[PDB]
């Protein structure tokens, strides 16, 4: 039963960062919430784990989300269980909430930005540090910033820009990556592209374009204010890179 | 007034594997210092997984970061109710350059995220407090046993998935609620020494969906009182 | 399964993708490149000892 | 001749010098194991850290520990890399001798990843880090600090 | 002989015998798993 | 690509040939050989 005056029951459409609530019916009996998000990409329903119930007084029928539904999970679908007991985990639903999360204040999910990062770090709302030099030792980061596309395929390719600006598809991943919370790094192993481009012909202007699976959604292409520039003459000393699944051990066994 | 150390043993039986055992002995020295009682929860030590120390670089990790937390200064009030801890700022500096010094041994992505993702739950001290509860000790035995309790086991069935667990009236046993009683069984028992001072408890709790169990026990080994 | 010599020349990338590999060899491999052989594993790397 | 292998940055310890120093190999300059680390063979000899403190082969005429290895036994000899260094390996430092030279570990240290950060016990995550997000031991960890107040 | 890209997916495990392996590449060798890689050379391994 | 599991046996030498080797292994790589396991790359060798 979503409130923001009050809306009727059933699954609702809301914008993020909105003061909401959400209402019960059959003094004051224990109501035990519990809440659902999407995983991005599994796309199956998950228990949200640092999910809080704060008690600034005693229990009403009544929950107050007034922080607003979080503009990173722009896309997803947020479900609230209630209940006197272990809240369900979603068909035995008399008391569940289904609403699905859209941008504040967005026309259409969109590409908000593509950049080429120097930290591997990244998360939702800050402009990541852009480098501009890099090598073909080191492992390039690319930064796709979303805005209202929670968990969407979307492929990468990366293209060239020579002195007559002309730009011509270089190198594509083999596999299309999914834009986790409306943000998404892609580690680009850029002795790669380094090979393929030297086999196509001062400094290598590497520009990205980013194009999500579904239709409606356009693409973004980089351009001047982020295109990376791979060193033909040099090299990283020891170079950035990826460390998602880390350098174990060279054992004996 | 005051003192001793607790054991501490969690056993989480999934279906179609082995028991998983958690192990531990914290050290607290309680102080009436009005409602106010301080524990300060001094430290917390012979930290055992399945009876034997941790050896997986994750887990040393995260016995690393939660060092930071111990000791304490939980404000308990009467009975267990934490209303504050008193020494947050303090632990949050702790854990901050902690976090600064892993970061700047082992740059590993993995663990940076998982900072950022345990700064929200230390970014204040209520969320602190609220995120407090997952551990055993602290939530069975800073809780009130009023013959009419819940407990949230918070990786019962799967990692990552809580369970909340409503116990009934009837050494000061209790037992789980009537409804679904086909998937949720267990029990509750406590024995207290001659004023408060929770000497032993015993809860199992069991998931029927095999049967996903997991057994809580609270003992009281070396305690002093003054 | 090959009686004579198996030879296969491939004139740009190549690359295998199976759940388990055992590329056992009755003789020498010569695993030889020009740029990192880079061996790389979840779990790490032992040897025969 | 062990259960591992030593690399450059190892722990090294001389039972005559007074402190324990790094070890520094730079004949081999291509053979690296974990990450970036170039392994140590039985080809790194001399002077091989930037030394041990001061050594102590006459304690009444001490001087600065500049080392002068010249073998290395303990090392595997199933790989011709020069064969690698391991644990059990000592030096000589042509002043204490055989057996003058020790190494507290193999400079490997095991960096994590998203396998580690799965096999992880966390079911019990809760009682070894409450400020902990399961999410954050899962493949794609995503931060979603969801509040619900009461008011 | 193969002039494009050789690709080749399995979904079980992959079973490879020999008398004489020898894979060569003018560019990059990349081996990757997600168990241990285990080199059980009868005699013993040789890198140059 | 094969759906089950991929069983080749060369009962002579075996000769690959290419550009840019990329072996993935989704379980664990076992790298057996009776004489020696050769390693040449005249840029650099990584093995974890
Ligand atoms: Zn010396």
């Amino acid at each position: 039963k979503d409130s923001t005056k009050e809306v009727g029951c059933g699954s609702v459409q809301y914008e993020a960062n909105l003061k909401f609530a959400l209402r019960v019916k059959y003094k004051a009996p224990k109501l035990k919430c519990k809440g659902y998000c999407t995983n991005a990409v599994t796309g199956e329903y998950e228990e949200i784990s640092k999910f809080r119930v704060d008690e600034n007084g005693a229990y009403t029928d009544t929950f107050y989300c007034d922080d607003g539904l979080q503009e990173s999970h722009a896309g997803a679908d947020y479900v609230f269980s209630f209940g006197i007991n272990n809240p369900y985990g979603f068909m035995i639903v008399p008391s569940i909430q289904k609403i699905h999360l859209i941008g504040r204040n967005l026309k259409k999910p969109q590409i908000t930005s593509v950049i080429w990062s120097s930290k591997e770090m990244i998360k939702f709302g800050e402009d990541s540090p852009r480098r501009k030099s890099i090598n073909y030792n080191e492992d390039g980061f690319l930064h796709i910033h979303a805005r209202g596309m929670y968990g969407q395929k979307v492929r990468v390719e990366l293209f060239e820009k020579d002195s007559t600006g002309i730009k011509k598809l270089l190198l594509g991943l083999k596999d299309d990556v999914t834009i986790l919370d409306n943000v998404v790094c892609v580690p680009v192993e850029m002795s790669g592209v380094y090979a393929k481009a030297a086999k196509g012909r001062l400094s290598f202007e590497i520009l990205a374009k980013v194009t999500p699976l579904d239709t409606s959604i356009a693409a973004f292409e980089q351009d001047d204010k982020s295109l990376i520039e791979l060193q033909i003459y040099g090299k990283a000393d020891e170079a950035a890179k990826s460390t998602v699944n880390g350098t174990m051990k060279f054992m004996i066994a | 007034n005051l003192k001793g150390q607790y054991s501490i043993n969690v056993s989480t039986t999934f279906p179609g594997s082995q028991a998983s055992l958690y192990s531990a002995i914290i050290e607290v020295i309680a102080s009436y210092q009005d409602d106010y009682f301080i524990f300060e929860l001094r430290s917390r030590q012979e930290v055992k997984l399945n009876g034997n120390p941790p050896s997986q670089m994750v887990d040393l990790f995260m016995l690393r970061l939660s060092n930071t937390y111990y000791p304490m200064k939980l404000k308990v009030s009467t009975s267990g109710k934490i209303m504050e801890v008193i020494n947050f700022t303090d632990i949050k500096e702790r854990w901050e350059a902690e976090c600064a010094k892993i970061v700047e041994e082992i740059p590993c992505i993995a663990y940076e995220q998982y900072i950022e993702l345990s700064k929200s739950n230390m970014d204040t001290e209520n969320v602190f407090l609220q995120a407090l509860r997952k551990d055993s000790f602290i939530q069975f035995y800073f809780k009130e046993y009023l013959d009419d309790i819940d407990i949230v086991c918070y990786n019962f069935p799967r990692r990552g998935e809580s369970t909340f667990y409503d116990l009934a009236i009837d050494i000061k046993t209790f037992h789980v609620k009537e409804y679904n009683s086909k998937r949720y069984s267990g029990k509750l028992i406590c024995e207290y020494s001659e004023e408060n001072d929770i000497f032993s408890l015993i809860a199992e709790f069991y998931y029927n969906t095999g049967q996903c169990k997991k057994k809580v026990s609270i003992s009281v080994e070396n305690r002093s009182v003054q | 399964s090959i009686a004579g010599n198996l030879s296969v020349t491939v004139d740009e990338n190549l690359m295998y993708d199976a759940q388990d590999m055992t590329l056992t060899a009755q003789g020498g491999m010569k695993l030889l490149a020009n740029a990192k052989i880079g061996l790389k594993s979840s779990e790490g790397v032992d040897i025969a000892q | 001749a062990g259960k591992e292998f030593v690399v450059d940055k190892a722990m090294c310890m001389c039972k005559y010098g007074a402190a324990p120093g790094k070890l520094m190999v730079t004949d081999n300059q291509f053979f690296r194991l974990n990450g970036t680390k170039l392994c140590a063979s039985t080809m790194t000899l001399g002077n091989v850290i930037y030394g041990f403190g001061i050594c102590k082969v006459n304690p009444m005429f001490p001087k600065p520990c500049v080392p002068a290895i010249t073998q290395w036994n303990g090392q595997f000899s199933k790989i011709t890399m020069g064969n690698p260094l391991t644990d059990k390996s000592k030096g000589t430092c042509s002043c204490g001798g055989p057996d003058c030279i020790e190494f507290m570990q193999t400079g490997q240290i095991p960096v994590p990843g998203s396998k580690q950060m799965q096999q992880a016990t966390g079911e019990h995550q809760g009682e070894l880090d409450a400020m902990g997000d399961p999410s954050a031991l899962t493949k794609h960890p995503v931060d979603t600090p969801t509040s619900l107040l009461l008011k």
